[PDB]
């Protein structure tokens, strides 16, 4: 290493990866919700019919 | 009452047979109560 | 990683690392929230389809007549402000009021036609004028489709 | 304790878009509501918290009682952060709550946040406060809007409020500058506390 | 009475096309119709089925009862089917416009 104190920025490179791992579960889960709905819509036509 | 004619096309050994009503339907009925098979054969004309 | 690393003792200073490492909690714990949210709506998502198919799972079993459809016509679909129909009617104002969407005109083996509103999981692509349905016999909607029609005796070529 | 209900009372102001807790006020406050959720749940699980809102410019119940925090934090999602909190109206809408339950086992909490300038009446407030002993009900009032530039009015209704009871009203101080409001809030005491019998 | 019917189709168990909800008939069958299900994964389909035609001429479609094979299931086969809801209960012997043979058998 360069620095001894960069023991503690592979702690924080650590929490950089959850953080941008968090960024994309919560457009993943949206992406999955926006597919249960036209499954949600596909059945509630067919309750009005 | 009403003792409904139908025609017995064919009986089968089991107490039943088959047959088909003048007014369309066919049914698969028994052969049940106050009844001799040797009195039945093709082309009767029974009380259902 | 872009930041916080070996790249970034040359770039940056380590204490506004430190100090960035804080940030980085504090922006995780918003997003903790935000995830815990979009769970929780899923759970009351999933239990309202299975609501709504188990209904639709009575009427798919046993027994059900088989017909023949005499023509798709359609009306315009339901969107509209004044009406929602191909056929011009009487008064103002309708989109549900006797307005109606998407017209099958399907013609039984017991010997009549029905103009009932199609059901909306069945396309007009599984739809053509002369297609083999399922009609629900205790209330008429196309209920399936089915193969076209052979006789024992082309069954029995084969 | 364990065995109680509580009522939160959120503050909607324009006090609270104000940069006093990372990232923002607001976003400190959902933090909070959840941290206060969970640690009446973990002790005993008959424990249940719903949230009102001063959201609108009349309070609206976004949820009632429930065990489920999924419900506490989408309806908390929903939101008007131009609305305005009235304390007096607020007061008698949570009692109201209270009365709305389905086991009548619980204790009777309200635990209200206060994130403006109280801008009501003193003469009607001390009217309310002592409505609430007559009720068994005590109130757990969390102050970081009013010590921040306006007078102590909240201190003696308090005391009014303060009598031999089952759970008995508590006065929770906290800092307005930034030290962040979810661990604060958490230190205080929000489960053990007692009552004055 | 047991409303005697004719099979006219022998539906199999893999690719029925009873759900049609994740299947295709008009450009499918595939093996399966319940087993590509999304909606939230369920197998909601019995294993075949069978298109009667009735002597009254109204066709339906039909199962297998309690007790009754779908082994002994053959084309043009009579089959009885209960005068109410249409089930399978006792398979019968094939054809009926035969009966002036029964006088020739000597």
């Amino acid at each position: 290493e360069q620095e001894a104190h960069n023991k503690a920025l592979n702690q924080f490179k650590r929490k950089l990866l959850e953080h941008r791992r968090y960024d994309d579960q919560l457009k993943q889960r949206r992406q999955n919700i926006r597919d249960l709905e036209k499954l949600y819509d596909k059945t509630e036509n067919d309750i009005k019919a | 009452n009403p003792l409904s004619i139908g025609t017995l096309e064919e009986i089968i050994d089991d107490d039943h047979a088959i047959v088909t009503s003048p007014t369309m339907p066919d049914y698969y009925v028994s052969i049940l109560s106050f009844v001799d098979k040797e009195l039945l054969e093709p082309g009767c004309s029974v009380l259902l | 990683g872009d930041d916080e690393l070996d790249q970034e003792i040359l770039n940056l200073s380590t204490q506004e690392l430190q100090t960035r490492a804080k940030l980085l909690d504090n922006e995780i714990r918003i997003f903790r929230s935000e995830l815990q949210r979009l769970s929780h709506e899923n759970n009351v998502m999933l239990e309202k389809i299975k609501d709504n198919k188990e209904k639709i799972k009575n009427n798919r079993q046993l027994p059900y007549l088989v017909a023949n459809v005499v023509e798709v016509m359609d009306m315009n679909e339901i969107e509209d402000k004044e009406n929602s129909e191909s056929t011009t009617q009487g008064g103002n104002v309708n989109l549900d009021n006797t307005a109606v969407g998407k017209a099958a005109v399907v013609k039984t083996s017991s010997r009549q036609t029905v103009f009932l509103p199609m059901v909306g999981l069945v396309d007009p692509d599984k739809l053509k004028p002369n297609d083999l349905v399922g009609v629900n016999k205790d209330s008429y909607l196309i209920l399936d489709t089915l193969p076209s029609e052979f006789d024992s005796r082309v069954k029995a070529m084969e | 304790m364990v065995l109680e209900a509580t009522v939160l009372v959120i503050d909607n102001s324009e006090y609270s878009r104000n940069g006093d807790f990372p990232r923002t006020r607001f976003e400190a406050q959902i933090d909070s509501v959840e941290f206060i959720f969970q640690a009446k749940r973990n002790s005993n699980p008959e424990n249940t918290v719903g949230l009102i809102s001063g959201a609108g410019a009349n309070p609206r119940v976004l949820s009632t009682f429930t065990a489920e925090f999924g419900k506490i934090l989408a309806g908390l999602h929903d939101t008007q952060i131009e609305g305005k909190l009235h304390m007096a109206t607020a007061l008698q809408i949570a009692q109201l709550t209270l009365k709305h339950r389905q086991n009548k086992v619980q204790h009777q909490r309200i635990v209200a946040f206060v994130c403006s300038p109280i801008s009501d009446s003193r003469d009607e407030l001390i009217r309310l406060a002592k409505t609430l002993k007559k009720n068994n009900v005590a109130v757990d009032i969390i102050n970081f809007g009013e010590i921040e530039q306006n007078t102590e009015l909240l201190d003696e209704f308090i005391a009014a409020v303060n009598n031999p009871q089952e759970e008995t009203s508590h006065l929770l101080t906290v800092t307005p500058g930034p030290r962040l409001l979810y661990e604060n809030i958490a230190s205080s005491p929000i489960i053990l506390e007692e009552g004055s019998s | 009475p047991l409303q005697v019917a004719r099979c006219t189709k022998i539906i199999k168990g893999n690719g029925e096309s009873d759900e049609t909800t994740t299947d295709n008939n008009n450009s499918g069958n595939s093996n399966s119709n319940s087993n590509q299900q999304s909606t939230d994964a369920d197998e909601d389909d019995e294993d075949a089925k069978y298109v009667i035609n009735l002597k009254q001429i109204a066709k339906f479609v039909v199962g297998l009862g309690e007790r009754v094979s779908p082994t002994d299931i053959e084309e043009g086969m009579r089959v009885g089917v209960d005068r109410s809801k249409y089930n399978i209960e006792l398979p019968l012997p094939p054809r009926i416009d035969p009966s002036v043979t029964m006088m020739t058998v000597e």
